[PDB]
């Protein structure tokens, strides 16, 4: 609203039909759950070597000063390439594209 | 020359300058200038398709990155020669972007405008016996962010509503109305208003 | 139908100790209707300066 | 409540006014034309080529919080310059008055925030430390601008009223002659003459003198105009 | 020449000084040359010099 | 129809008034003096030291026609200027509202046909 | 009969006002500001902020020798400049009028007798 300037509160909306549920408290978790996951968030690559005992779900410090990180991150998954002899680190979160 | 830095009747008035020739893009950042922009392309389109922005430029320690939060006001101005400075993109960020391109610290933000208000917004209300003048003016106060000013709608064929529209994208349901009635154009202007009226 | 909150507009809402004020939030605006239920989503976070 | 004007410029420019080195303004001649075109003692707003007060409220947006500053220009005094000691690059001569800048809105500033159902001041204000930096100040009973400023007017955001001083020049003469002369409200002095006609406020042609109060004494037997 | 506030000495005009309200305050030199310094005569005035008012003749 | 004045002076031009690149203004101290006996609203023929007005007429010859000018200066507006945006090179900037020249005539003018 | 000033300023001079050509005033925004500030047709002390005189007498003792003069700025026309033509750098053209130097004086002068 503040951004845009908008007269009234800058409603972005989804309306989902869950038939099956009867318990207000899961109705709730499910558009909880719904807002969540696409909510906004920091993701993406960094390229590295080694780190084959790494695992998704493990914690690792990054530092990257041409752009100002230097973080303890979740590795949300990694990549191992032979050849060109690339580890590649998904941290935080991953989202498909077409996919999802 | 630079006030202050010449003597009287020494050298000519604003030199070394001359009139500006080319096409100049500036980018404003809830108000701010954004000054290491290298690229820029803004979208603009007919309903069923989102208005869009993506703009180029160069990073140092990620300065810039932390300038454009999600939500965070876009403008895109534009002159050519020594035309006046013309609002082309007003948006709201939707991505921010960035990556090395070959040892560039490159920054790309990518920005949505307001078509989005009537796309991610559905009818609550039944429109049933409603004319088309009077279902927009519903729909628009209720259903959405917009303002809604009565001397922007002419509806060409103004006929009764028998459909209940009560779950329908509004996108969808304007649409729907446009079609009924003479093939209008609709959307959010500049001013922030919405409008429905005859094409061309 | 809480006697006090019905009919009214929300803009506000805050976690409380008693009669002290922990946390406050500013809410997009709503009318609380007759016979509507209203519940928080209140997300507390305790983190370090990394 | 604050708004930055992206196309303003501000004349004329100095390490002895507020910029740094690398940033003084450049020599224009519409600078220098604009700059000529003072005509005043304090700040105030200027007039277009046939005396109408420039920077024009327009589009007022009733109780919607919003309005539009049409194009135009504004002098803005500034008092503590340091000027240039003849043929000395060094600024060292402190100045003993205030001196104007123009300020020149080549276009119209678009739904400027006001503050809802209330009375708000609408100032207009330069930031000398950095080149052509300007901004608007428009909130309810908000206090003035700290740096170099205008009252562009005050809006009532309730009833949409709208009233306005510093909107022509304010000057501070010791003798004027002109042809014409026509004010708006009082015309004012110590004494008033009229040389060939005085006109009054019928619109009545006094080609003689005029009569004082106490005269009946005149219209007595022997006296001047007997009845 | 525009203004809003002029603040002088002396003001000299070789045709019209016009105003919605002309304010004389210690002097007025009519076109005749008589130099008034109190109030002046209302046309129709002659009401005030009947039995008991003021400038009774 | 012509009657072009050959020592006639016109201040301040630059490239953004109507000038080729080479062909600006000197930033003379006399120029700038002239230019700030400015003090009207439009265009008007200034006055000397004592208020009376310059570039009189003189010396109408009736029925041969010809007529006189007399030295002096005049202040004529001109709209759509464009200036240098703060420490820029470039013209850029429009100006909302019109403008003075101080057009200076060094000497008279002969026989004006 | 003289008292110099030590600190006061006159702008704008140049090889057409008299001074020589090492000697041209530099082009400060403070002297434009000032500069510009002239409305009147003769000669004449500047008023302030408030629309009052600057430049005032002042610590004014009746008996003896001597007296003050405050700070401000005065308006003092001169005639007889020159001025540069066109693109030409030469002083070439005779002004056909009078024009103002703005004296600044920045502090009281002290015991003028
Ligand atoms: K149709
Ligand atoms: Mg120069
Ligand atoms: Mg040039
Ligand atoms: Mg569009
Ligand atoms: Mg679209
Ligand atoms: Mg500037
Ligand atoms: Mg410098
Ligand atoms: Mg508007
Ligand atoms: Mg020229
Ligand atoms: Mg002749
Ligand atoms: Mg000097
Ligand atoms: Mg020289
Ligand atoms: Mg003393």
């Amino acid at each position: 609203q503040d951004s845009l300037g908008l007269p009234s509160p800058g409603t972005q909306r989804k309306e989902l039909q869950r038939p099956l549920v009867t318990d207000i408290s899961d109705a709730e978790d499910i558009g909880r759950k719904y807002l969540a996951f696409r909510n906004s968030t920091l993701s993406g690559t960094v390229t590295t070597y080694g780190l084959y005992d790494a695992e998704p779900g493990d914690t690792i410090d990054i530092t990257i000063d041409p752009r100002g990180i230097d973080e303890e991150f979740v590795i949300a998954a990694i990549e191992y390439r032979w050849g060109v002899d690339e580890t590649i680190l998904t941290v935080v979160e991953k989202r498909g594209d077409v996919d999802d | 020359p630079q006030l202050g830095d010449s003597k009287l009747g020494e050298s000519q008035l604003g030199s070394p300058g001359t009139l500006k020739q080319g096409v100049e893009w500036t980018v404003v950042v809830d108000g701010e200038e954004q000054n290491n922009v290298w690229d820029v392309q803004v979208v603009d389109t007919a309903n069923p398709f989102g208005d869009y922005a993506v703009f180029k430029m160069d990073d140092r320690g990620g300065q810039a990155f932390e300038a454009y939060p999600r939500g965070t006001r876009v403008e895109a101005y534009v002159s050519e020669g020594t035309e006046p400075l013309d609002n082309r993109f007003t948006g709201y960020v939707v991505e921010r972007r960035e990556n090395e391109q070959q040892g560039a610290d490159v920054l790309e933000v990518e920005a949505y405008s307001f078509d989005q208000f009537l796309r991610r917004n559905t009818v609550t209300n039944d429109q049933t016996g409603n004319t088309i003048s009077q279902a927009l003016a519903d729909i628009i106060q209720t259903d959405t962010p917009v303002r809604f000013n009565a001397a922007n709608i002419t509806v060409g064929d103004d006929q009764e509503l028998t459909r209940s529209y009560q779950g329908d994208p509004v996108e969808n349901a304007l649409r729907d109305f446009a079609f009924k009635s003479t093939n209008e154009d609709f959307g959010v202007g500049d001013d922030l208003e919405f409008f429905f009226q005859p094409r061309e | 139908n809480t006697s006090g909150i019905v009919g009214q507009t929300v803009r506000e809402a805050g976690l409380k100790s008693g009669s002290t004020l922990l946390t406050r939030h500013i809410l997009a605006e709503f009318l609380l209707d007759t016979d509507q239920r209203l519940a928080s989503s209140e997300s507390t976070r305790f983190t370090s300066d990394n | 409540a604050d708004t930055t004007i992206i196309d303003a410029v501000v004349f004329p420019q100095d390490d002895g006014t507020g910029v740094s080195n690398g940033d003084e303004d450049y020599d224009s001649a519409g600078y220098l034309a604009s700059l000529a075109r003072y005509a005043g003692d304090g700040s105030y707003v200027g007039g277009d080529s046939t005396g109408s007060p420039t920077l024009q409220f327009a589009n007022i947006d009733t109780a919607n919080e919003e309005v539009d500053i049409q194009p135009g220009h504004a002098f803005i005094l500034e008092s503590g310059h340091i000027v240039q000691s003849g043929s000395q690059k060094t600024y060292d001569t402190n100045l003993p008055d205030s001196v104007p800048y123009v300020v020149i809105l080549p276009s119209s500033v678009t739904n400027v925030p006001l503050d809802t159902d209330v009375d708000n001041d609408v100032w207009l204000a330069v930031d000398p430390t950095s080149n052509d930096s300007v901004y608007i100040r428009s909130g309810n009973g908000l206090s003035a601008p700290s740096d170099p400023s205008v009252k562009l007017g005050t809006v009532n955001s309730s009833t949409g009223s709208t009233t306005r001083p510093n909107d022509l020049a304010d000057h501070s003469v010791d003798a004027l002659n002109a042809t014409t002369i026509d004010a708006s409200d009082t015309v004012t002095g110590d004494t008033v003459d009229a040389t060939t006609t005085l006109t009054d406020a019928a619109g009545v042609s006094h080609t003689g003198e005029l009569e004082d109060i106490n005269h009946g004494s005149k219209h007595e037997d022997g006296g001047s105009d007997e009845i």
